[PDB]
């Protein structure tokens, strides 16, 4: 007979990344803000290396745990939208009539709707090949050709835009909005970079997360497109 | 069990390369004496030769059947010891229900150690109360001050060590006739000929036998590049 | 080790130890502005240096409430006994649970750090744009701490929902009070986090939210959309502790199990909807009003069924059982002090009541009867009762009713009088007032310096 | 090992260094100065003294003292 | 579970007890003072120890 | 009488504040070197090489415990047979005496008792029910007054004069119509 | 709600008219703080300290059975002070039902 | 907030939303308030003096001042 549970006894990552942080506050220089963004990823990564060595104590409750945890996450993360859609309508009574330059609800929304739609496509046929116990290597790599576009557009939109943020509440939140989902696309790169075949399959995590996320931005921006754009 | 993850690989069967490399000794090894991996191969050598010889089968009791496959043969002493092992196990990721504890037949409470707490929550119905936990320390009839519900600890001890599935096929099963390596042999030319190895545990066992790398390809197949 | 330790009931004692080293700057910065208070002139603050005192009560406040209180109701006893209550050998997650307190500690010292480097100004605890936003560098540091606070209460409120997952035993009321007020957090703070952002926004990116033609008022609604369900975050894991001691001291089974459970349900769903009970003076429309009044006086019922079933609890016990033991009676204490911080609740709720009621020092012993009397009682109660089960030692408090009748009768010296001086009126936040406020302003004066004095007989 | 059994045991068996003891009294004892120092130093800086005389900002007697 | 951490172990033998060159035991650090003063009051209350049982918790003046 | 005289002997009064010399006089700082104790620092509390420098958590003198059969040693009960029955004899604690010191007699006397509930399941079910409804019934008496009252507040009124007040740091401004 | 077992009147009926309310005393006896002699070390104080566990006590009736110490909550059955690792054997919450199966039983 | 509690009037300042408050002063005197928003240093120095006179007394105050 052994115990239920492997207690883990000790760790020291939460001193380094708790101090990390600090650097951050306790800093003269913008550069050592960007070393130390490094040293938070590799910190974060080694603590993602206890997660996978976990797997040697055969607990059924571990995968139920952790996607139970990226349940309450998702949940944070469509509420912490939900505040910035709340400060958007407060202001609503004070929009349409100034004199901006709204924009258009041709160009950017299709070709960004259409484009978000393909990602989910590859990811569904990622999620389709995890269920068949199959690779198709060409995925990964129209993800980044997709994520590629969707910054190269992004990048000169917020470059060729009349209208800055001190022009109106309207702007800024039109640009912080928008900014807010291009963080949650650009975590998505940091989940994907690192997808490949495990043969332990559907006892990973990482499949189910990535899934779950990429719906989750995905439709975010269907709500931003039709309260912005449309 | 439920509590239990998935079946792994090893759970079926061992790789051949996990075969012990001096055979010799290890089918004259006793069962005491032959730890988990030996006990494995020594079963499983002895067990396919006698499989493999069908026209030996039919003329061989069932004792001595299960003893060649290492089968215990069951009995009262090892049957509650099995059984109160496997109803431990099964409460490690279960619920506690069953018939209400009295003197005649207390609440069976296992235990490894000499304690364990419990819970009582009385009867059916209304009989049912709030839990009342209690530590249930060996040796002592235990009563709840509530309902009255007689419990009792049943410790899984056997001379220094707690029960195990090992422990009991150790305290009870009996060594018979030490294996002969000439039934190996006979069973290995029966079923292994000119290139054609249809008892392939049989071929690498009688390698090791005779040495290791003397039987074709075995110098081969024990070659390894990592 | 000491940093590196995962277990469940190490950390534990770590939120509690913290608690109380924190609880020392807090009870410090009281003692400053009761001591201001005692007369009219300036008595231990320059006029000069008036924004001291501003940044005295800010975070006075501030440290109280999310550095002293909540880790020690909601981090100290939760970790130490709630995997226990669930039969289950440790918490779900071991390396969150030392981040989380280590994180608490860092935020702290940020804190005070900011006091000694950055000039000292301040805007209460509530951090009321514009005026948060056209303040020193004193304003970010302490807002980096609020954020940092959030990440450690978020990541806390997941370890106990797991709890759910691994429970061995029976769900007993306590644990379905922290799993609540952890449902309270998942729901409140990432509503907090975005109005924060916003005020940083302001505060370092030149965004203009909370300038005319943006609504300050917005800010409020966000803000207070958080700051209610905090009040039950931090009042709810007493309760449960209540429930807890009252049962266990008085042998009596816990009366209406589900009616306990089901009122602090109900207590939560409502608390997160009432929010706008804090803005009744800003000019919100008439119904609005009405709809916030009429739900913030519903949350009596639910609480008020806690109330008498726990007064049962301990109706009809045992006469041969000693009931002087310091945690009963601080068991008991709680039930005579929440009622009179509640009923105070029940008559600011009326919004013509709270015309007058707003921004004076009514709303101050409000508070303080259910916080800084019922709350602190409440934790004290419940260590006591744990004394055996923690081990401590070297204090002389299990049975000391000096203690607790000098408590008792000190605190109330505080804070009834700002019940009085709140039709006087005196307004909040302020350091100077009229000569004819001083009597009642010196009685609780009075109060303080005895009850911090008080505290050093227990050694 | 019986000395691992109980967490903090030197402290729980009442055999532990009393310089701990005296380290979280300190850290406390620092912790409050965080409150008075600052208000002495901001008050000098503003003022010139570390602490006010009872009603020194209003009109006092001639013979106040 | 095979090789897996037990679930119950026997405490190992304490280790060897120390005597002074003299013969005496070796105290070590306790800190239950026996304070000095003419008090030798002893106040005594019924605790609860449990649901159906009670202890009978002593103070010492010392 | 007093049940400390019982026990005075064997509380000895202390020599040393806080139980210790000082560390010149005996350094207690250090590891022991007596057999069986290299755990142990000389006034016995655990050495930081054996907790912190070389903890065996981290791989420092690993050492499995479980043997090749997979068992750990167990200590057995007392067992005793007897009439045609093997019987276990449980361990009873020390007497308190031996642990908390005083002399266990003149006990006070606290029979079993079981658990104290309330019963009359319908008077019960009605209090219960007057527990949560005595407070509704107090808040619709409220109801009606709070929504009159607020009424009253937002009620428009035929006002002949207007005072424009604003607030500035730290004064108010006051606008108001001149006669003309 | 709960209120007590229920009881048959047959099963109030003595077997002898002498029978009364057996007086036994359910207080455990007369404690104070756990005092550790000096000469104990930190092995030998951890034993003391767990001979002191009133949870580990109970009450003998005159029929052989013991009455144990109880508690509402499994916070008063692990060692006082708490040690690092409590419930190693999972503790076992009994519940009771009427339901039954003929393995159990024999002829 | 402009605050003056013997006309049960406590309305908040607010930039951006000019509030509507009626009243209907009943006896003359002079009302004294205080505001009551923390407002930055000096929010306890800045007082609401409200003086209630007879319409004939107001008139001819306007008609000079
Ligand atoms: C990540 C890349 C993203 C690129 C996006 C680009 C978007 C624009 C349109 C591109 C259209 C092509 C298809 C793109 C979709 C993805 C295709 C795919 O899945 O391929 C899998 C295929 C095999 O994947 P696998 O994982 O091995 O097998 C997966 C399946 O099991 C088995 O797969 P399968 O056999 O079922 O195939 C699926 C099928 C599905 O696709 C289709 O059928 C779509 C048909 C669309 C028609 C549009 C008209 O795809 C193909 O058949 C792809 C054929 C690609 C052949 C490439 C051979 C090398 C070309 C080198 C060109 C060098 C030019 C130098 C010029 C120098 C000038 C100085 O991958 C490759 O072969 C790699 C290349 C993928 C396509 C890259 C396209 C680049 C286009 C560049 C154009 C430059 C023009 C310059 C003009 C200059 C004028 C002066
Ligand atoms: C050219 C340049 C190019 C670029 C270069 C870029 C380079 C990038 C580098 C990136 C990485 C940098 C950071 C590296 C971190 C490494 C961490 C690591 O792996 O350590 C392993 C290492 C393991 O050590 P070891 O080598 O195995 O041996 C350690 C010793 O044997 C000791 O054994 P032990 O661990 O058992 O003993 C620890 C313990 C031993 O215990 C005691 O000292 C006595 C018992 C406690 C006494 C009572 C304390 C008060 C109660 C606290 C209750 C809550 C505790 C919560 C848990 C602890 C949290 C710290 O005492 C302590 O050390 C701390 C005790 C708690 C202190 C705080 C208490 C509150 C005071 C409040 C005062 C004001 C109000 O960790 C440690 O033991 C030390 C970690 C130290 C981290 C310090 C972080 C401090 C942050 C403070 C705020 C920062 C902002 C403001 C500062 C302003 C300054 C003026
Ligand atoms: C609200 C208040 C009232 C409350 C009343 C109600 C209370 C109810 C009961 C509550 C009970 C809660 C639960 C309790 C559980 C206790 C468990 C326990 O004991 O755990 C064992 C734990 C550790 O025991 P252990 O297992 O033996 O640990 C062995 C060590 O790990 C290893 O041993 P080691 O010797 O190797 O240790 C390493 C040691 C090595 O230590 C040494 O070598 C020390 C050398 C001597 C240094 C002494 C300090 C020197 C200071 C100099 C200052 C100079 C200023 C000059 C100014 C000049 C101006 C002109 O330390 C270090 O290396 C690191 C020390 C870091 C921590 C200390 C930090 C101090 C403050 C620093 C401030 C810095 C500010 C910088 C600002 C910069 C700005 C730019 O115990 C403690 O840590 C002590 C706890 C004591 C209190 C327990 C509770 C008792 C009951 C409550 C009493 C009332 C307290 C009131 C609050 C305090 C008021 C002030
Ligand atoms: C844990 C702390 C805590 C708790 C429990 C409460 C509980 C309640 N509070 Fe809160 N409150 C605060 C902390 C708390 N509050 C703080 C800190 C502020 C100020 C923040 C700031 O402005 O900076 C504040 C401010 C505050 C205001 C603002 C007044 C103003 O800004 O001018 C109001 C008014 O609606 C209010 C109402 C209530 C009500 C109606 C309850 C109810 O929960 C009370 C319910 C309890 C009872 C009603 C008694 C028990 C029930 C019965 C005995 C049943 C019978 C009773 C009836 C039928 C009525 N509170
Ligand atoms: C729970 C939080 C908490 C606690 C305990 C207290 C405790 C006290 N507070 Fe409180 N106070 C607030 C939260 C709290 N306060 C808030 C949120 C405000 C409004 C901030 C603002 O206006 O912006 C405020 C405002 C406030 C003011 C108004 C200043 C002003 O804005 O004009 C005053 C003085 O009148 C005051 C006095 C006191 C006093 C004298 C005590 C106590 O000292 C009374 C005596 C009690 C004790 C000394 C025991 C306390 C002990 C502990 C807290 C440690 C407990 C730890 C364990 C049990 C492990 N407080
Ligand atoms: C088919 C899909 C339909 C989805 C419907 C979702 C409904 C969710 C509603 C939640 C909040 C409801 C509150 C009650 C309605 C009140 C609306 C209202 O008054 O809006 C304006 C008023 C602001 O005006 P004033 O403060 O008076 O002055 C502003 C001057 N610049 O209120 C607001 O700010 C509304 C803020 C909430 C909007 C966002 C709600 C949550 C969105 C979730 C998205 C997922
Ligand atoms: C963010 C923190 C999320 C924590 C909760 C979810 C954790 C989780 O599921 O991680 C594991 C999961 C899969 O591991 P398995 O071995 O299948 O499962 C672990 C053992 N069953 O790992 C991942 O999701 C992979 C992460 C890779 C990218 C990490 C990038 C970190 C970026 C940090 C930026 C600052
Ligand atoms: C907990 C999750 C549910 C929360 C639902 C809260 C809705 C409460 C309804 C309150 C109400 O009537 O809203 C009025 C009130 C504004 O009133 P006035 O400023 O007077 O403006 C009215 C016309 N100008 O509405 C709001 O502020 C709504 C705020 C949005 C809440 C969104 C919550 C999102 C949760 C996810
Ligand atoms: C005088 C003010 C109060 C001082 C006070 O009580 O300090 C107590 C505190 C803890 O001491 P003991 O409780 O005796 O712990 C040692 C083991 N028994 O003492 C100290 O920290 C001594 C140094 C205090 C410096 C204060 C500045
Ligand atoms: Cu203005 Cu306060
Ligand atoms: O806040 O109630
Ligand atoms: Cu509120
Ligand atoms: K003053
Ligand atoms: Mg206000
Ligand atoms: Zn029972």
């Amino acid at each position: 007979f052994e115990l239920n549970i492997n207690i883990i006894n000790y760790n020291y990552l939460g001193i380094i990344i708790t101090v990390i942080i600090s650097i951050y506050i306790y800093n003269n220089s913008n550069i050592i803000s960007v070393y130390n963004s490094n040293l938070l990823l590799i910190n974060i990564n080694i603590w993602m290396k206890y997660n996978i060595l976990d797997m040697l104590n055969l607990n059924v409750l571990d995968y139920k745990i952790l996607l139970w945890i990226v349940v309450i996450i998702i949940s944070n993360e469509i509420l912490l939208f939900v505040s910035f859609y709340w400060i958007y309508y407060h202001n609503y009574i004070n929009y349409y009539h100034v004199n901006i330059l709204i924009l258009n609800s041709y160009n950017i929304v299709y070709n960004n709707i259409i484009l978000l739609t393909l990602l989910s496509t590859i990811v569904n046929i990622k999620f389709y090949n995890y269920i068949l116990s199959y690779y198709k290597y060409i995925l990964s790599y129209l993800i980044y050709y997709n994520n590629y576009m969707f910054n190269n557009k992004i990048i000169l939109e917020y470059k060729n835009n009349s209208n800055y943020t001190n022009d109106s509440v309207y702007m800024t939140s039109y640009f912080y909005i928008i900014l807010l989902h291009y963080i949650h696309i650009y975590d998505s790169i940091i989940l994907i970079v690192v997808y490949n075949y495990v043969n332990y399959k559907n006892i990973n995590n990482y499949y189910i997360n990535i899934n779950i996320y990429y719906h989750l931005i995905e439709v975010l921006y269907i709500v931003i497109s039709i309260l912005l754009y449309l | 069990y439920r509590h239990w993850h998935r079946m792994s690989e090893d759970d079926w069967a061992l790789p051949l390369d996990s075969m012990p490399e001096d055979v010799k000794t290890l089918m004259a090894t006793p069962q005491t004496e032959r730890g988990f991996v030996e006990d494995y191969w020594y079963n499983r050598i002895r067990g396919e030769a006698t499989l493999l010889d069908p026209e030996a089968l039919p003329s061989k009791s069932y004792i001595a059947l299960a003893r060649d496959m290492g089968l215990q043969i069951v009995d009262e002493p090892s049957s509650h010891m099995m059984g109160l092992i496997e109803l431990y196990e099964y409460l490690r990721g279960a619920s506690f229900v069953g018939p209400f504890g009295t003197i005649e037949n207390p609440v069976l409470v296992p235990a490894v150690g000499q304690e364990r707490v419990v819970a009582c929550t009385g009867g059916v119905g209304d009989e049912e109360h709030f839990t009342l936990w209690f530590r249930c320390r060996e040796g002592f009839m235990y009563r709840c001050g509530e309902c009255d519900q007689i419990f009792m600890l049943v410790r899984l001890y056997y001379e220094d060590r707690y029960w195990t599935q090992t422990l009991v096929r150790d305290t009870f099963m009996s060594d018979g006739d030490m294996f002969d390596l000439k039934t190996l042999e006979r069973v290995h030319k029966m079923w292994n000929k000119d290139e054609m190895v249809r008892w392939e545990v049989g071929y690498w066992a009688q390698d090791y036998v005779l040495g290791k790398g003397v039987l074709p390809g075995m110098v081969e197949e024990h070659t390894r590049v990592n | 080790f000491y940093i590196l330790v995962n277990n469940n009931k190490r950390i534990g004692i770590y939120y509690i130890k913290l608690s109380i080293i924190i609880g020392i700057l807090g009870i410090v910065l009281s003692y400053i502005i009761r001591v201001e208070l005692y007369n009219s002139g300036n008595r231990i603050i320059k006029y000069d240096n008036v924004n001291y005192y501003n940044m005295v009560i800010t975070l006075h406040g501030l440290l109280m409430i999310f550095y002293i209180i909540m880790p020690g109701l909601y981090g100290g006893i939760p970790l130490y006994i709630l995997p226990i209550l669930s039969v289950i050998t440790d918490i779900v997650l071991p390396r969150i649970n030392n981040i989380s307190i280590i994180i608490v500690l860092i935020s702290y010292i940020v804190v005070i750090n900011s006091i000694v480097i950055e000039y000292n100004i301040g805007t209460g605890w509530t951090l009321y744009p514009p005026l948060s936003i056209i303040g020193t560098v004193i304003v970010n540091m302490i807002l980096y701490g609020l954020i940092i606070i959030g990440i450690s209460s978020i990541i806390s409120a997941i370890n106990f929902m797991n709890i759910l997952i691994v429970i061995d035993g029976i769900i007993y009321v306590y644990i379905w009070s922290i799993i609540i007020t952890s449902v309270l957090l998942i729901i409140s703070l990432p509503i907090l986090n975005g109005i924060l952002l916003m005020i940083l926004s302001d505060i370092y990116f030149n965004s203009i939210y909370f300038i005319l033609n943006g609504d300050v008022v917005l800010y409020q609604h966000l803000f207070w959309y958080f700051g209610h369900p905090e009040v039950y975050i931090l009042i709810l894991p007493a309760f449960g502790i209540i429930s807890i001691i009252l049962s266990v001291l008085n042998n009596k089974i816990i009366f209406g199990m589900k009616s306990m459970i089901l009122a602090i349900i109900m207590i939560s769903i409502l608390g997160s909807i009432v929010w706008a009970h804090h803005i009744y003076t800003v000019g919100l429309e008439l119904d609005t009003k009405i709809y916030f009044n009429n739900l913030t006086l519903i949350i009596s019922i639910p609480t008020g069924n806690k109330i008498y079933n726990w007064i049962i609890l301990y109706i009809g016990s045992y006469n041969i059982l000693y009931n002087g033991y310091q945690s009963l009676i601080f068991s008991i204490m709680f039930i005579i002090i929440f009622i009179i911080g509640g009923i105070t609740g029940i008559i600011i709720s009326i919004d013509i009541i709270d015309i007058g009621l707003h921004d004076t020092y009514y709303i101050v012993s409000h508070f303080h009867y259910i916080l800084s009397i019922g709350a602190v009682i409440s934790l004290l109660a419940g260590i006591l009762l744990l004394k055996d089960i923690i081990g401590y030692y070297n204090v002389i408090i299990k049975i000391n009713k000096y203690f607790g009748l000098l408590l008792f009768i000190n605190i109330n010296i505080i804070f009834t009088p700002q019940f009085i001086i709140g039709f006087n009126v005196m307004p909040r936040r302020i350091l100077e007032y009229s000569d004819n406020i001083i009597v009642w302003n010196l009685i609780s004066s009075i109060g303080s310096i005895s009850t911090i004095l008080i505290l050093l007989s227990i050694f | 090992n019986l000395e691992d059994h109980f967490d903090l045991a030197e402290y729980m068996m009442k055999m532990h260094n009393p310089m701990s003891e005296y380290l979280y009294w300190i850290a406390g004892f620092v912790s409050g100065l965080h409150g008075i120092l600052p208000l002495l130093h901001s008050n000098y800086y503003f003022s010139g003294m570390f602490l006010p005389r009872d009603n020194d900002n209003t009109q006092l007697c001639d013979d106040s003292w | 579970r095979i090789g897996g951490p037990p679930v119950f172990m026997q405490f190992p033998p304490p280790p060897p007890k120390e005597y002074l060159a003299d013969g005496t035991p070796k105290t070590y650090p306790l800190h239950q003072p026996v304070f000095d003063h003419g008090y030798t009051w002893e106040h005594w209350y019924m605790t609860n120890a449990g649901v159906f049982h009670t202890v009978y918790y002593g103070e010492f003046a010392k | 009488k007093s049940y400390y005289d019982d026990f005075k002997d064997r509380l000895k009064p202390g020599k040393y504040t806080q139980g210790r010399c000082p560390q010149s006089e005996g350094d207690y700082r250090q590891e022991s070197k007596t057999i069986g104790r290299e755990h142990l620092n000389d006034d016995g509390t655990r050495s930081k090489r054996y907790t912190v420098k070389e903890a065996d958590a981290l791989g420092y003198h690993y050492h499995p415990p479980i043997d090749k059969k997979g068992q750990v040693y167990v200590k057995g009960p007392n067992t005793v047979i007897e009439r045609g029955q093997t019987w276990i004899k449980g361990y009873e604690l020390p007497s308190m005496e031996y642990t908390y010191g005083p002399k266990q007699e003149d006990i006070p006397f606290y029979p079993r008792v079981k658990l104290n509930v309330w019963g009359n399941y319908n008077l019960v079910m009605k209090v219960e029910f007057l527990f949560f409804y005595l407070p509704t019934i107090i808040v619709f008496g409220i109801c009606i007054p709070v929504y009159t009252i607020n009424f009253a507040q937002e009620e428009v009124i035929y006002t002949t004069m207007t005072v424009k007040v604003t607030g500035r740091q730290w004064y108010w401004v006051y606008e108001v119509e001149s006669p003309t | 709600i709960y209120e007590g077992q229920t009881v048959q009147e047959s099963e109030l009926i003595p077997q002898e008219d002498d029978w009364v309310i057996e007086e036994t005393n359910f207080c455990l006896g007369r404690n104070c703080y756990v005092r550790f002699r000096e000469e104990d070390d930190l092995a030998r104080r951890a034993l003391h300290q767990m001979d002191s566990q009133l949870n580990k006590m109970h009450t003998r009736l005159r029929d052989g059975t013991v009455i144990p110490y109880m508690s509402f909550h499994p916070d008063e059955m692990v060692d006082r002070p708490a040690p690092i690792h409590t419930f190693s054997e999972k503790p076992l919450l009994k519940w009771t039902w009427d339901e039954t199966y003929e393995e159990a039983y024999d002829d | 907030s402009w605050s003056v509690p013997s006309l049960g009037i406590k309305c908040d300042a607010t930039p951006g939303r000019l509030v509507k408050i009626n009243t209907f002063i009943q006896r003359e005197g002079v009302f004294y308030g205080q505001c009551s928003e923390l407002c930055g240093t000096l929010h306890a120095f800045m007082p609401i003096v409200v003086e209630a006179v007879s319409p004939e007394a107001f008139a001819a105050h306007a008609k000079k001042w």
